This record gives structure tokens, sequence and C-alpha cells, in this order.
């Protein structure tokens, strides 16, 4: 089911989370590091879906920087309106 | 930051397809990691401060949540 | 395809909510005998040994 690598991943979590923490190392759940991961993955797919659908609308069918920078600014939107 | 460089080009690739993508720019994976970066950033910070919130110095799954539950409502 | 498009973002978007209140359900559990993972080093154990998250068993018990 996992898309990315668990390790890369934990260690970007890991780098992420230290700077929280003194520079001391809080140590996780393996549930919550799969946590943590599952919810990015379905962000980023999600993510994906709608800038792609820009894509689509646009004409084309490679995704391209400017169709993600537009789907981030309308789950702004979204998320500001309803 | 040689970390988010880590997430890999066929992860990316991976990813994009599942979200129904059939062809990327090559200008889409920094794209995706600075995403991830911001996503990371905002769900840890409140995991983590969460933890600590609750004099803990594991962070749980249930911690997690938490920060999904914040992340999702902001 | 302007209407279609704002269909298939509210569609969209939904899918997203069924699948985060989905993963919040599932997560939101002690889960008090599972194994911890060592940050500091990205370790941790198992019945087999001593093994890398995501990584090889890296000690045999």
């Amino acid at each position: 089911h996992l898309l990315i690598r668990k390790l890369p991943f934990s260690r970007l979590a890991r780098e992420i989370c230290v700077k929280f923490t003194r520079g001391v190392d809080f140590n996780w759940q393996a549930q919550a590091l799969l946590a943590l991961q599952e919810a990015a993955e379905a962000f980023l797919v999600h993510l994906f879906e709608d800038a792609y659908l820009l894509t689509l609308h646009a004409g084309r069918v490679t995704l391209f920087p400017k169709d993600v920078q537009l789907a981030r600014r309308i789950r702004g939107l979204e998320e500001g309106l309803g | 930051r040689d970390n988010i460089q880590g997430i890999t080009k066929p992860a990316i690739r991976r990813l994009a397809r599942r979200g129904g993508v059939k062809r990327i720019s090559g200008l889409i994976y920094e794209e995706t990691r600075g995403v991830l970066k911001v996503f990371l950033e905002n769900v840890i910070r409140d995991a983590v401060t969460y933890t600590e919130h609750a004099k803990r110095k594991t962070v749980t799954a249930m911690d997690v949540v938490y920060a999904l539950k914040r992340q999702g409502r902001t | 395809e302007d209407d279609q498009l704002l269909q298939k973002l509210r569609a969209s978007r939904r899918r997203f909510q069924r699948r985060m209140q989905r993963l919040i359900e599932k997560y939101n559990q002690p889960f008090e005998d599972t194994p911890v993972v060592q940050m500091a080093t990205l370790t941790y154990e198992t019945p087999q040994g001593l093994r890398i998250w995501g990584g090889r068993l890296i000690k045999e018990r």
C-alpha cells in the first residue's frame, strides 16, 4: 500500500521533528510513523488529483508545477470559504 | 536538507500515478518535495508539542492523529 | 469542461475527507504493545532481532 520508502521518509520526519525538541530525538511508535506516512501520501495523492484536473482542463496531459501551485490555492479557498 | 532529496523520483512518480497523472514535467520533483516538507512541518510540530503537553517522550499514533485533526480544521 | 471541473474538484475533496477520516479512526488507539522506533538510530526490536526501520535486520537474537 505505501509508496514512499519508510527509511528516507523517517529520516526526514526525524530531521523536522528535532527542531521542536531542543536537539533531542524523541522516539516514535512505529504506528505513529505509519500514520504520518499514510497521511502524507493521502495528501500528496489528493493534491495530484486536483492538480491533474487543471492539467486536463488546460487541454494538457502533462502535469506542470503551475498546476500544482494552482491546486494549492484552490484548496486554500475551499478551506477558507466553506 | 539532504533528506528531502532522499524522497526519490520513482516514489514521486508512483504517487502521481495513484493520483491519475499520466505525465509530469521534470520540475514536479522539487515542487513535490517542497510541498511534503511544509505538510510534515505543520503536522509534526503539532504532534510533538502535543506529546510534550502530555508530559511524554514518545510520539504516539494518537499524537499524530491530534495533529491531523488540527491541520484538517485549519 | 468548466462546470465539469468544479464537479470533479468537489468529488476529489470528498474522497480525501472520507479517506482522512478513515485514517484518523484507524490510528486513534494506544497500540500499547507495539514497537517503538529509536529515532536516534532509526532501529527497532522485532521478534527476528534488532532491525532498521524500513531496512535490513542488523542484529540476530
